[PDB]
């Protein structure tokens, strides 16, 4: 419960500097898959009805290559934000602070 | 043949797996030298009730 009047008020005194950690995914794993491989396997016996089917291997593999540009695209996107690249500083004198 | 057009653009274009031509053929069975007793069964001479 909180201690309300109508003439009172609760002033800090002190202040504590905090530190948290946030964690959050950027991409996943690409992946590619060989229809005829897959379904029929080294076999001329097969891989000869799947001519029929082949649009569907087509479809398959165009999803799985536009998944695996959208992956390169987040991951450049995240951490490129800004292009010229500098170079630490030798000398800290940061004044107390340690950036070890 | 992939891409089912004649012009193709800037790209990876990750084609089918490559295979190997098996060449050559073999064929493994038992030592089996006897023929089958085919006259004992089917040339006998009675035959049993159903
Ligand atoms: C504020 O907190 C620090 C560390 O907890 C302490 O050293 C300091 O004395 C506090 N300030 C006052 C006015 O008590
Ligand atoms: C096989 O059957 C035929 C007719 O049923 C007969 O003439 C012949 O002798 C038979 N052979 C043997 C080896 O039993």
């Amino acid at each position: 419960s909180v201690a309300y009047s109508n003439n009172s008020i609760a002033i800090p005194t002190n202040f504590t500097i905090s530190v948290t950690t946030e964690i959050l995914p950027v991409s996943m794993t690409k992946t590619s898959v060989d229809c005829t491989m897959y379904i029929c396997g080294d076999s001329t016996e097969c891989s000869n009805l799947l001519l029929q089917y082949g649009s569907f291997c087509t479809q398959l593999n165009r999803a799985l290559t536009g998944i695996a540009v959208e992956q390169d695209k987040n991951t450049q996107e995240v951490f490129a934000q800004v292009k010229q690249i500098y170079k630490t500083p030798q000398i800290k004198d940061f004044g107390g602070f340690n950036f070890s | 043949c992939t891409l089912k057009s004649f012009t193709v653009e800037k790209g990876i274009y990750q084609t089918s797996n490559f295979r190997v031509q098996p060449t050559e053929s073999i064929v493994r069975f038992p030592n089996i030298t006897n023929l089958c007793p085919f006259g004992e069964v089917f040339n006998a001479t009675t035959f049993a009730s159903v």
